């Protein structure tokens, strides 16, 4: 009823975060879990996302680089962010609809974590 | 208003249908989440434990008329009950009782269900004014219970667990034992013969040997519904076969076979419309937040709320060829709502499913409850055994309709199942249309039968 994301910061471009999303009340495995992220001035959008039974999605601007996955022991779900570059800047939110389903729109979700910010600079090491 | 024994019975009604309806609105999500199942496999076995809930009425009205007693068999099929739903709740440690405890329920509903309906006809004189709005208030007794279930049991699942809901099913039970049990002097003098006579421990002890049996067969076919089909089908040919050697009967099987539709669509509602709700419809109405699961709650709703000004408010077969025609539009606003109100991303508003559930509610007053009272009155425990037989195959076949909706497990877009729900609830409703006017045409004939 109430998630808790968790991993955001800061990173170079070409480096990686783990975002971590956690339920409180409910258990998370009756729950497909949209990862969203909303950019400076820029509507909320899916990234993506893990239904209840392993089924996966994804924005094509982050295949092959991001994937969700499901810890369904720690009642937990988890976006690994590789090869992160600077235009994935943005609060990122994950999202819970009950059953199989990945509805591109806010919207399709009822529940809402507070979001964490992931900013991921141009530093590159000096030659 | 009533007779004092008229309370009781409608409490210990209202408690053992909520023990079952918790079950039957989780039960394919269950399947589905907690057993892995497909859409497919939760579907047809969902199919066949229903099939076998209706088709084992007739083996309870038996032993509470000439075995037990009514009211000893009320007590024994709520004992039977609650440890169903215990065994349930206990097939979450001990996955491979699932298909014994649900056994275990179908074949205690089959002890039950017959005998407090049978309980509340003897609380009344013969022709005692009351006794139709007695009837009004047991079918919402029933639909109190049921909607009280579907609302809660899926929220309770998903915040505690399914062996919780189920152990809350069994709670039920107990404490619709509880009620009877305290109130047992309000039905001193009212039941059926064996209730009067010291109870028979012979009888008794068969009673309980064939349930055993039963129990371990439900178990089997539940797991096997490919040789649950070829029985079934057995079955009807012979069960078709007895009726003929026995024109008014041709009436009512004419109107058996039409309520066989009415049954397909019926068992819709725990199966496919679920899985729309889940997969196609927005879980927030009103502003508030809900489990799509419990969308199946608004058939009761609507019952509860109809059926007082349906009480108040031609005859029998127009008031099934009616039934007919409102299941007909409520699959037909189902397809409608998925071809042409959904949202860009494939969702649709919850009030078409409020719309649904309506007409399918309408459809259930007109056919399901007016019909059995009438039917069975213009007919006789053969004719009500044939009636739960056809019931049970009705069920079969539904969920073997169920299974065109059936969505693979790593589907997720919304935009993909929304077709198949719209193609499938179409086709329904265009054939449940062609069977109500196929009815209706047969309207005056055979009202000239009832002649
Ligand atoms: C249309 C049928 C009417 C449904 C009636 C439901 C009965 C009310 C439930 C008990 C009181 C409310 O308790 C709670 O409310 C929140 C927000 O309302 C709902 O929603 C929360 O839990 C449910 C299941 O647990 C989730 O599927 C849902 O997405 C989640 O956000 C649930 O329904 C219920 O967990
Ligand atoms: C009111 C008398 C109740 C009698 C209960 C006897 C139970 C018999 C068990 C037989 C085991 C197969
Ligand atoms: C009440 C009887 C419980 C039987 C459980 C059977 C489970 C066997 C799994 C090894
Ligand atoms: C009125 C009590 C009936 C007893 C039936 C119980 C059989 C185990
Ligand atoms: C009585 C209808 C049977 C249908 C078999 C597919």
């Amino acid at each position: 009823v109430q998630l808790v994301e968790s991993g955001g910061g800061l990173v170079q471009a070409g480096g990686s975060l783990r975002l971590s999303c956690a339920a409180s009340g409910p258990t998370l495995s009756n729950y497909a879990v949209g990862w969203f992220r909303q950019a400076p001035g820029k509507e909320r959008e899916f990234v993506a996302g893990i239904n209840w039974s392993s089924g996966l999605r994804y924005k094509d601007v982050v295949k092959g680089r991001f994937t969700v996955s499901r810890d369904n022991v720690k009642d937990t779900v988890y976006l690994q962010m590789n090869s992160l570059k600077p235009e994935d800047t943005a609060v990122y939110y994950c999202a819970a609809r009950f059953g199989g389903m990945l509805p591109l729109q806010p919207s399709g979700y009822a529940n809402w974590g507070q979001g964490t910010q992931v900013t991921v600079s141009s530093h590159h090491h000096h030659h | 208003q009533q007779p004092r024994p008229f309370f009781m019975i409608f409490f210990v009604e209202l408690w053992e249908r909520f023990g079952y309806y918790g079950v039957q609105g989780v039960l394919a999500v269950f399947f589905v989440k907690q057993l892995g199942f497909s859409q497919e496999q939760a579907f047809v076995t969902f199919g066949a434990f229903a099939a076998l809930v209706y088709g084992l009425i007739s083996i309870g009205g038996y032993v509470g008329d000439h075995l037990l007693g009514t009211k000893r068999t009320i007590v024994l099929g709520a004992l039977v009950l609650a440890i169903g739903y215990f065994m349930t709740g206990m097939s979450l440690l001990k996955p491979d009782l699932i298909f014994i405890a649900l056994g275990t329920i179908a074949v205690g509903n089959g002890l039950f269900k017959a005998n407090p309906a049978s309980l509340l006809s003897k609380c009344y004189p013969p022709k005692d004014p009351r006794l139709d709005g007695a009837f009004t208030l047991f079918y919402m007794s029933i639909n109190i219970g049921s909607l009280i279930a579907l609302s809660l049991a899926p929220v309770i699942a998903d915040r505690f667990g399914y062996s919780v809901t189920y152990n809350l099913c069994g709670a039920g039970l107990i404490i619709a034992l509880l009620v009877y049990i305290a109130c047992r002097g309000m039905v001193k003098d009212i039941g059926s013969e064996p209730d009067f006579r010291p109870m028979s421990f012979s009888k008794l002890l068969y009673v309980l040997l064939g349930s055993v049996v039963m129990i371990f067969v439900c178990a089997w076919l539940m797991h096997n519904v490919e040789v649950a089909n070829l029985v079934l089908i057995v079955l009807s040919i012979v069960v078709t076969i007895i009726f003929f050697r026995q024109n008014k009967m041709f009436v009512a099987f004419v109107l058996m076979l039409e309520a066989v539709v009415f049954y397909i669509l019926y068992a819709q509602m725990p199966t496919s419309l679920n899985f729309f709700a889940i997969n196609n419809v927005h879980h927030e109405i009103l502003g508030f937040s809900i489990n799509p699961v419990s969308f199946q709650a608004l058939n009761p709703f609507w019952v509860v709320l109809a059926s007082p000004i349906l009480a108040g408010i031609l005859s029998m077969p127009m008031k099934f060829t009616l039934g007919m025609f409102m299941c007909s539009l409520g699959f037909l606003t189902a397809a409608a709502a998925g071809m042409w109100f959904a949202d860009a991303q494939g969702l649709t508003s919850p009030w078409f499913i409020v719309l649904v559930y309506l007409f399918q509610s309408l459809g259930e007053l007109f056919i399901s409850a007016l019909g059995l009272a009438m039917i069975a009155a213009l007919v006789m425990g053969f004719i009500l055994g044939m009636w739960f037989l056809t019931q049970a195959a009705a069920f079969l076949l539904g969920g073997y309709v169920a299974t065109f909706t059936a969505v693979p497990d790593n589907i997720t877009d919304p935009l993909e199942t929304l077709p198949v729900y719209t193609n499938v609830f179409g086709k329904i409703g265009l054939v449940t249309l062609g069977v109500a006017v196929v009815m209706l045409l047969m309207v005056p004939w055979l009202k000239r039968m009832i002649a």
